[PDB]
């Protein structure tokens, strides 16, 4: 039987007899990390004996 | 008649440089269309809002 009206939006549907609800608790979470990083060392010497 | 020289130099150079750059961000949203939801919490570097 069941036969309750069930929408989502304009569409309407038919729930099964086990399923006690199926419902659009709609949410979403993003997530972004981003990490650069850079190190340089120079070393230089010049000598000269004359 | 006798003449000495000696000369010497001695030059250093040491550089160094770094940078740390992080960022970091987490929109979130209920409720509305699942793709609206996606779309719009999906974050735009450039405009965050
Ligand atoms: C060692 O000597 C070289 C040669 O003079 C140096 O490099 C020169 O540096 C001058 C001034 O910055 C520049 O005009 C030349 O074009 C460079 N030539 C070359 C081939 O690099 C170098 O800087 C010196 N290093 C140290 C540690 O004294």
């Amino acid at each position: 039987g069941g036969c309750s009206p069930h929408y989502i939006l304009n569409t309407r549907f038919r729930k099964p007899y086990n399923v006690e609800s199926y419902t659009p608790q709609t949410q979403g979470k993003y997530e972004f990390i981003l990490k650069e990083y850079e190190s340089y060392s120079d070393f230089e010497r010049n000598v000269t004996e004359k | 008649s006798s003449h000495g020289c000696k000369e010497l130099e001695n030059a250093l150079k040491a550089a160094s440089g770094t940078q740390n750059n992080v960022l970091r961000g987490e929109p979130f949203i209920r409720g509305g269309g699942a793709g609206f939801i996606s779309g719009l919490s999906y974050l735009e570097l450039d405009n965050p809002a």
